DNA sequence: GGGGGGGCTATAAAAGG
DNA sequence: CCTTTTATAGCCCCCCC
């Protein structure tokens, strides 16, 4: 295909390694939100790369909502470097990519029901619960959710190349089953 | 409607504090120095 | 001159995406110098 | 709620009462419960008083969540009450729960 | 009253009390 | 579990136009 899967969102964790007082870092940064009675972490926004973090007290972090592998590990660094400039002394430890997603669109309709029959053991397809139907690919490990409309979501990878290459296998089937 | 309210509540609060500045040895010319200098800053 | 600044209490705090929309209440405003009040205030805003 | 204190209102009276406190004439501690009292004498006329609607419209420049008190700062805004318009390019609003 | 806006449902993954 | 992100999309209820 000359159908190409667009990343929508990535989340890598980085280990700033040493402890952070969370409430110096809500009272004094911008674009912050802190609640521990709710929630554990700092959550603090940036707009370049437009992205969200997760800050916990341990100095470990949460970097999300990034499209690219480099916008994410910028990201990451421009929060370790707020928070380094807070007075504390931040490092940027073990950087890695957990999750990709991806999306796309096939162009056509498709026959779900008849796609889930003929494959049960990858997928599952109740209507009334989901619209969509889960296909747990095997190689590489990506579940995909697709849609009658022909649209695409691809999640689950840990590189840009299994995204990429769990397309190139659903698309052959998918067009199995186009709607005349 | 708005310096009606700043009246209302200047008043209250100096008649909620006239008992407090009495209790306190302090003669009511400071209370009243206190709202005239409070009124004044409003304007 | 003035530091325009409003001074209330919240109902609702709402965000979706970048889109955020305050539900506000009680508040003694200071826009441009002059003092304003609301018991209630509604207000949108894209981050 | 120590929320209306930095009013044009409540900074008026606590300037008056440093004066008083830098002369003498009062304690802090006098002072101190003169603010105290009106706390309670400003929420009350909010509430009960006022009641009115507002409504405002701008790009959220900063937000921050701390202690339950949120602080946001508006760019180019509109504030739009019945009678018409209100602009201004800058505001702070400190909003307790 | 209704629509539209919010929420629910489903997917992956990390953080640590 | 709490929470965040993002593509996708049907159905639910509710607010105040």
């Amino acid at each position: 295909s000359g159908i190409v899967p667009q990343l929508q969102n990535i989340v890598s964790t980085v280990n700033l390694g040493c402890k952070l007082d969370l409430k110096t870092i809500a009272l004094r940064a911008r674009n912050a939100e802190y609640n521990p009675k709710r929630f554990a972490a700092v959550i603090m926004r940036i707009r370049e790369p437009r992205t969200t973090a997760l800050i916990f007290s341990s100095g470990k972090m949460v970097c999300t909502g990034a499209k690219s592998e480099e916008q994410s590990r910028l990201a990451a660094r421009k929060y370790a470097r707020v928070v380094q400039k807070l007075g504390f002394p931040a490092k940027f430890l073990d950087f890695k990519i957990q999750n990709m997603v991806g999306s796309c669109d096939v162009k056509f309709p498709i026959r779900l029901e008849g796609l889930v029959l003929t494959h049960q053991q990858f997928s599952s397809y109740e209507p009334e619960l989901f619209p969509g139907l889960i296909y747990r690919m095997i190689k590489p490990r990506i579940v995909l959710l697709i849609f009658v409309s022909g649209k695409v979501v691809l999640t689950g990878a840990k590189v840009r190349a299994e995204i990429y290459e769990a397309f190139e296998n659903i698309y052959p089937i998918l067009k199995g089953f186009r709607k005349t | 409607t708005v310096p009606k309210l700043y009246r209302s509540v200047i008043e209250d609060v100096i008649n909620d504090v006239r008992d407090i500045f009495l209790d306190d040895g302090v003669d009511e010319q400071v209370l009243m120095e206190l709202k005239t200098l409070w009124e004044n800053k409003l304007m | 001159d003035t530091e325009n600044v409003v001074v209330c209490q919240y109902d609702k705090i709402h965000r979706s995406k970048n889109k955020w929309k305050f539900h506000l209440k009680d508040g003694i405003m200071n826009l441009n110098g002059r003092d304003y009040i609301f018991s209630k205030a509604i207000g949108d805003a894209e981050w | 709620y120590q929320l209306y204190r930095n009013t044009t209102l409540g900074n008026s009276l606590q300037e008056s009462l440093d004066e008083l406190i830098q002369s003498q004439q009062i304690t802090p501690q006098l002072a101190l419960q003169v603010l105290l009292q009106f706390d309670k004498a400003i929420n009350a006329a909010l509430a009960q008083r006022v009641r009115n609607r507002v409504n405002f419209r701008g790009s959220l420049n900063t937000y921050r969540f701390c202690d339950n008190v949120w602080t946001f700062v508006l760019n180019d805004v509109e504030f739009r009450e019945v009678t018409e318009l209100i602009k201004v390019d800058k505001v702070k609003i400190v909003a307790c729960d």
